[PDB]
RNA sequence: UAAAUAUCGACUCGAUUGCGAUAGCGAACAAGUACCGUGAGGGAAAGUUGCAAAGGACUUUGAAGAGAGAGUUCAAGAGAACGUGAAAUCGCUGGAGUGGAACCGGAGACAGUUGAU
RNA sequence: ACGUUUCCGACCCGUCUUGAAACACGGAUUGCGGAGUGCUUGUCUACUGCGAGUCAAAGGGUGUUAAAACCUUGCGGCGAA
RNA sequence: GCCGUUGCGACAAGGUCGUAACGAGUAGGAAGGUCGUGGCGGUUGCGUUGAAGGCUGAGCGUAGGCUCGGCUGGAGCUUCCGUCAGUGCAGAUCGUAAUGGUAGUAGCAAAUAUUCAAGUUCGAUCCUUGAAGACUGAAGUGG
RNA sequence: GCCUCUAGUCGAUAGAAUAAUGUAGGUAAGGGAAGUCGGCAAACUAGAUCCGUAACUUCGGGAAAAGGAUUGGCUCCAGUG
RNA sequence: ACUGGAACCGGUACGGACUCAGGGAAUCCGACUGUCUAAUUAAAACAGAGGUGACAGAUGGUCCUUGCGGACGUUGACUGUC
RNA sequence: UUUCUAGCGAAACCACAGCCAAGGGAACGGGCUUGGCAAAAAUAGCGGGGAAAGAAGACCCUGUUGAGCUUGACUCUAGUUU
RNA sequence: AAGCGUUGGAUUGUUCACCCACUAAUAGGGAACGUGAGCUGGGUUUAGACCGUCGUGAGACAGGUUAGUUUUACCCUACUG
RNA sequence: AGUGAUUCUGCGACGCUUGCCAACGCCAGAUCACUCUGGUUCAAUGUCGGGGCGCUAAAUCACUUGCAUACGACUUGG
């Protein structure tokens, strides 16, 4: 018997099975196409969501009812420190589709870097790589190693850099670095390997993979919740309160016949950690470390000449203090603070004029996201407040 | 009263001990004694204080059947095991048995090795549980023989 | 108003093509007992060491149960819940199989068993 | 040969039912117990003895390996109209 | 080719043999059973140098079942001839006794609440002492 | 009702953790029964003083109808033997 | 011991916890208080006061008991039962 | 509470067992036929199926089976009138 | 051409029906008349009680009315992790 | 040296062999008639001993972390 009225099944069945991501970090299951008339660069960073804050701009928008107004968006922080080029990798066609033919790996790899390869580091000899580095100053090692570079100009078709984070500039608890392959478009294969080789042992920034005004993608785990019924992992409407078992459930779970539950129907179990690919997250702004000079003030603006960095008032919340390059990403991003955020390039043709916008950052909000903050700024603080019994018995 | 499943290769340089009727659970004691099997005596006893104090898992091989998961049941290619104190109490009661009489009949102790043990199924003790509806329900207690015979190994 | 007649309820006896401990009386035994119901009343289960207790002295670990030695005995694997000790069910050792049943009939092979004046 | 492995065949028994592997009922497993009997009266059939007869009853006489066996009937049963 | 049934036949035999044809079967009817069980009147034997009972290799029979070997066991058992029967179990939501998977599972969640030091003990959340913190709250968790 | 004194108890198997579903409590922006067979459940009201109180009526009631104001602490004033 | 009153004070608030009906307009049924299907129906059902009718003046009426005998009845129409 | 741990520890149910589509079948298969398929051991949930479990259908019919009650059924009877 | 939608409500237990309103549209159906170890229990569908008609009566009435216990998953599979 | 759908090819260099004629010339060869030998058939691996070069690691438990979590698991550090 059909249905009385009709609704719209809840969920999409395209995101299933809800289950925990296989990895932490962020798979990139896609790279943007290859074009070969380009410039060689990258297509994708790593990064960590370090918080959230708000913004006000002038919007640009002909025909809009806030053209010419200023505006107040939500933003999200990544951090960005450089990454550091440790190997070249690079994968033929097959029948079966590509595969890796060969792995380049630089003569001097950092501890972190070796780190990853270790579930005991500290307890271990650390051993890795100590006989692949002598190769590279041997005679046959280096034919060897000449020999593979050949074979990644001759037989592939795609050339990916392994690049890994450098956690100890970050003064944090971790140590372990976090290795990603990504590909490099623009040029030749001889010239992606040519660059590639040059850059090996080098640090590549994120304003040279990403520019303002772009569209990216974010690729990571979303925050996870544990075990949930189905009210709140499926979102089904809630059972009436005279129910008896309980009404935070589904109460038909099938007809008679199919004479089994179908995997579309909903039912209590993971909620969130789930991998995600977020398309067409506009770049606000690309803010250069704040422990070097350029980035001294990078939370001011050309109309806010208050000399402030972008971290908060009393840090980042959970996360702690950005000191490093950061892209402000206009909305929300995937995963909680801390999380390890994969940027890539968007692999769409963008032809929308929110893509082409431009965006003119007028005020950066940095009081205190732990309460409601009131100043932007500790010297902002003071002046307002006046003189305290701490400071009458300082003197 | 319960004769040993097994004899050993040579009674010369090996030693035995026995209890019947023991009030434990037979099925927490049989996983316990099947983890010992093969290890030298003093590992043997080192596993059960270990098992007391929660610092090694006994892994539920058989009689599994609602058992939890542990992170300490990976040593024993298993993902479920526990910590069954009583048994591990009833053991080390019979192994001391058994180390005695190894010194009773002049061996090494200290090159003793488990190479047979054995727990069986005792007749029941009855008692009464009240349910619903005025009825009346078995509450049945499964007790245990155990039995180890220690070699000597060169 | 005796005898011939009825009758094992009571007392005392002799038998048997009957049953052989789920049988035969409900009861082979502290059985109309334990136990149950306010009451009228209802009402079980329960035989077996060994010829003889000779019922395991003594040593040893343990708080003890108990165990390891030892002794008694035709024999204790007859050790007190003790003659024998089945099936179901269950544990160990070794061998072999193991993709949403397992079993089974027919026909070989292997392993194995067995016979060859 | 109640081991393994191959090729072919192979639906769970009992039952009521026109029709059961049935989405018909009983059956979780094992041991032990468990159901056409006794007697009276008929009838037919088979066998045995005697035969216009046959069987004899209650009873009596005797019997001490005495509840048996053995002997015993103007009369009674059935048969001879 | 072999087994049996039926018909016929040979042979000094409740037996053997020959020969030709034949062989489905529920309900049901007959026949055979040196198939099996327990008594009785007789007959034949075995047994503490190991009976009954029990576990299980070599065989026999179309089958019912039977014989022997090995191990356990400790006192009875048995052939054949008549005759008799409380004479054969898979079922009956069968009677009775025992035992499984479920399963180390459901569960041991009302009534506010325990902690520290010590004693005794082989052994203490639970017994005892002291200190603290709470409760019943006089229509009490009192007498 | 709530707290305490005398007297008596800490007896309700314990420990860790705080997933889903649950049982029992506590809240919720704006709307306010649109939910549902149905305002089921919950929420709202309430003590005391002063004031005020309808239809109808068996003249007794209805009635705490409906509906308003006040309420703490401290320092005083007055009355009541 | 209780009652009335006046200044001042604070604070989100004064029956500061606690205890304790939401209110109103109508229709149907039963007048009311009360009783009942212990363990699915607490009601509009039963009872009820009030009303009517019947029988009975005792050698009587209504009942029980096998019978003997007994109850209303320590009663007598303003009574008794139905 | 559930959850994990220590100690303790049941019951219902059970022919054998448990992946499906169609077919035919006692006309809705876990088993059969043809196809789809098919890889240990497990923890927490779940209520689609097992025409799931509880109970020799309280509905309906049959039975030369009842019982409670009624009366103008048949046959009687206490009592009472004569 | 079934990819994707096909609503909020008043009355009624109602499926239907009818009306109010919005809407791109207010399409029709199946899955044991899908879905009760998912709920609810309004109706139907025991026992209490009332009315009308019927019956001498006990009682009857797809005629109306009011109140009337909604049990178990810890097993296998499926599904979710 | 070439070959990319990882092995396979060409070129060398060095070893071990390999053809015909005199010529069945000459020596050996036979298991009695066939029954699993090609009259020692070939491959795949396991393990135990000797040698030749050759190397001198990690997981896990327990602590710790909180981006994770019913328990496992996940993310960190010594």
């Amino acid at each position: 018997s059909h249905r009385k009225f009709s609704a719209p099944r809840h969920g999409h069945m395209g995101f299933t099975p809800k289950k925990r991501s296989r990895t932490y970090r962020g798979r990139i299951k896609a790279f943007p196409k290859d074009d070969k008339s380009k410039p060689i660069h990258l297509t994708a960073f790593l990064g960590y969501k370090a918080g959230m804050t708000h913004i006000v701009r002038d919007v640009d928008k002909p025909g809009s009812k806030v053209n010419k107004k200023e505006v107040v968006e939500a933003v999200t922080i990544v951090e960005t420190p450089p990454m550091v080029i440790a190997g070249v990798t690079g994968y033929v066609d097959t029948p079966q589709g590509p595969r890796a033919l060969t792995t380049i790996w630089a003569e001097h790899l950092s501890e972190e870097a070796r780190r990853r390869f270790y579930s005991n580091w500290a307890k271990s000899k650390k051993k890795a790589f100590t006989k692949y580095a002598k190769k590279w100053q041997d005679e046959d090692g280096k034919k060897l190693i000449e020999a593979d570079f050949a074979k990644l100009k001759k037989y592939c078709s795609s050339i990916r850099v392994i690049a890994h984070t450098q956690m100890k500039i970050l003064r944090r608890r971790q140590k372990k670095a976090h290795l990603v392959e990504i590909q490099v478009n623009g040029g030749t294969i001889e010239q992606k390997v040519d660059w590639a080789r040059e850059h090996l042992e080098k640090q590549v920034q994120v304003d040279t993979v990403f520019a303002q005004d772009e569209m990216i993608d974010t690729i990571g785990v979303t925050r996870g919740h544990g075990f949930k019924g189905v009210t709140s992992r499926w979102h089904t409407k809630k059972l009436p309160r005279k129910t008896h078992k309980g009404l935070r459930k589904v109460a038909c779970i099938g007809a008679w016949h199919p004479s089994r539950v179908a995997f579309t129907v909903a039912r209590a179990g993971q909620k969130g950690f789930h991998h995600r690919t977020i398309i067409n997250n506009k770049i606000y702004r690309i803010g250069k470390s704040a422990l070097t000079e350029e980035g001294k003030n990078n939370g001011s603006t050309e109309f806010d000449l208050t000399q402030k960095t972008i971290t908060p008032m009393g840090g980042f919340p959970r996360y702690g203090i950005v000191n490093q390059d950061y892209i402000m990403l206009r909305g929300a991003v995937l995963g909680p603070k801390k999380r390890l955020i994969t940027l890539r390039k968007s692999l769409i043709t963008q032809t929308k004029r929110v893509a082409h916008e431009k965006i003119n950052l007028k005020w950066i909000d940095t009081s205190s996201k732990t309460g409601h903050g009131r100043f932007q700024t500790t010297a902002e603080k003071r002046a307002f407040m006046g003189k305290l019994k701490r400071d009458f018995l300082a003197e | 009263k319960v004769h040993y499943s097994r004899a050993p290769e040579n009674s010369t340089k090996s030693c035995k001990a026995r209890g019947s009727d023991l009030r434990v659970h037979f099925k927490n004691t049989h996983e316990a004694a099947m983890a010992l099997r093969g290890m030298p005596l003093r590992r043997a006893q080192a596993f059960l204080n270990h098992v007391k104090e929660h610092k090694e898992i006994v892994p539920f091989r058989r009689f599994h059947g609602g058992i939890g998961r542990a992170a300490q049941t990976k040593q024993w290619n298993t993902t479920q095991g526990r910590w069954p104190v009583k048994s591990a109490d009833f053991l080390l009661d019979l192994l001391k048995n058994a180390e005695s009489n190894a010194e009773y009949k002049g061996l090494d102790v200290d090159h003793l090795v488990i190479e047979h043990i054995n727990v069986q199924r005792a007749a029941k003790l009855r008692r009464r549980t009240y349910r619903a509806h005025g009825r009346i329900n078995p509450y049945m207690s499964s007790p245990c023989h155990i039995e180890v015979i220690l070699a000597e190994k060169e």
